[PDB]
């Protein structure tokens, strides 16, 4: 049975260097190996291959920090001084007669990056949606770090829970996290309330922004 | 075992 | 260098029927076997099929097999994906790609990734989104994509115009079943008056294109 074994999850230090182990299955000891790498969201990436006696064959525009190595049944791919652009899901790939065999892909997490604060951005329901007869009230957050984030809404000064859906978050291209809550109310809550406000927590401390009808 | 060239031929 | 540009991704019926294309340049296209490759949500890389250079001799994956053809014309430098009796479970990003193996030498033994295009296998209807725009020494302002089935939506800015500054947030999936996402941009508060601010949305699946001017 050609199998990959790659272990779910690694991590390291920002600047530090990391070794991911791909696991050819017993009776594949010869086998080449590509690693592939996947950033959350995006297509893969092709990096190199590994065969045996080591070598590469790395795409175009791969840095020299991404190396490839090999021993016996196990294909090694270490990344030295490590970036926070190097969290990715990374899958070893192979191939026999007449198929294809992906390892379930080990997820990269580059520690202790800087901690950052939450931008907060509130917008009432525009007069458009509220002429529809519907009314949401949208909260952006983004460029904060690391990605755990409360978000509380109040209507005037009372919490409200109910009609609230927010993003799970996730981190955008500065590689600092953003998440949104949407509150959705009927236009006649909108206006029976003196205020709505956003209130996000974020390593104990607290952003609020308030929009008005 | 024994790899081959291409898996797809 | 080599290019692979999928398209045909959309929203299926349980039953249905999709073939994905998937365009070739940069390299002579009949040499070189050619597969594709899924990921079903939150799930890791699933081969589905590979063809040989001629067209010959094609190979699938236990999952697909009898449901899911490959086929490619050699002059026009396509790949295709026939699928047949679709199911609920085949919903996946599905990927073309040109895996070299071993035989060849320095860069010609590089493995290549089409983008990617986003198949959806379900009973539920498509849904065009309703885009409102979010008024008005910087201000922020945006367009609210609300209620749409399924991913994907394009958002721009003035048609490309705008870019910096510009944030486009992951959507939020309601209860509902419904996707809402929005977009945002920061601008200088002078320029309110005599710059006009116009988010243009795409939704493919709904044939949705909206360019909604967002005004002070």
């Amino acid at each position: 049975q050609l199998v990959l074994t790659q272990s779910p999850s690694a991590s390291a230090s920002l600047g530090a260097s990391v070794r991911l182990t791909c696991t050819l299955s017993s009776g594949h000891s010869s086998y080449v190996i590509a690693w592939h790498q996947q950033q959350s969201e995006k297509g893969p990436r092709y990096l190199m291959k590994v065969n045996s006696d080591g070598s590469h064959s790395k795409g175009d525009g791969i840095p020299d920090r991404f190396s490839g190595s090999s021993s016996g049944a196990e294909r090694y791919l270490t990344i030295s001084s490590l970036q926070s652009e190097d969290e990715a899901d990374y899958y070893c790939q192979t191939w026999g007669a007449g198929i294809l065999v992906f390892g379930g892909g080990t997820k990269l997490t580059v520690l202790s990056q800087p901690k950052a604060a939450p931008s907060v951005t509130l917008f009432p329901p525009s007069s458009e949606e509220l002429q529809a007869n519907k009314a949401t009230l949208v909260c952006l957050i983004s460029d904060f770090y690391p990605g755990a984030v409360t978000v509380a809404w109040k209507a005037d000064s009372s919490p409200v829970k109910a009609g609230v859906e927010t993003t799970t978050p996730s981190k955008q291209s500065n590689n600092k996290y953003a998440a949104s809550s949407y509150l959705s109310l009927t236009p006649e809550q909108w206006k029976s309330h003196r205020s709505y406000s956003c209130q996000v927590t974020h390593e104990g401390s607290t952003v609020e922004k308030t929009v008005a009808p | 075992p024994l790899q081959p060239q291409q898996p797809f031929p | 260098e080599v290019q692979l540009l999928e398209s045909g991704g959309g929203l299926v019926q349980p039953g249905g029927s999709l073939r994905l294309s998937c365009a070739a340049s940069g390299f002579t296209f009949s040499t070189y076997a050619m597969s594709w490759v899924r990921q079903a949500p939150g799930k890791g890389l699933e081969w589905v099929s590979g063809i040989s250079g001629s067209g010959g001799s094609t190979y699938y994956a236990d999952s697909v097999k009898g449901r899911f053809t490959t086929s490619r014309d050699n002059s026009k430098n396509t790949l295709y994906l026939q699928m047949n009796s679709l199911r609920a479970e085949d919903t996946a990003v599905y990927y073309c790609a040109k895996f070299s193996g071993k035989d060849c030498s320095g860069t010609s033994c590089r493995d290549y990734w089409g983008q990617g295009t986003l198949v959806t296998v379900s009973s539920a209807s498509t849904k065009g989104p309703s885009v409102f725009p979010l008024a008005p020494g910087t201000a922020a302002l945006g367009c609210l994509v609300k209620d749409y089935f399924p991913e994907p939506v394009t958002v721009s800015w003035n048609s490309g115009a705008l870019t910096s500054g510009v944030h486009t947030f992951p959507a939020v999936l309601q209860s509902s079943g419904l996707y809402s996402l929005s977009s945002v941009v920061t601008v200088p508060s002078s320029s309110l008056g005599t710059q006009t601010y116009i988010c243009n949305v795409n939704h493919k699946p709904s044939n949705t294109k909206v360019d909604k001017k967002v005004e002070p």
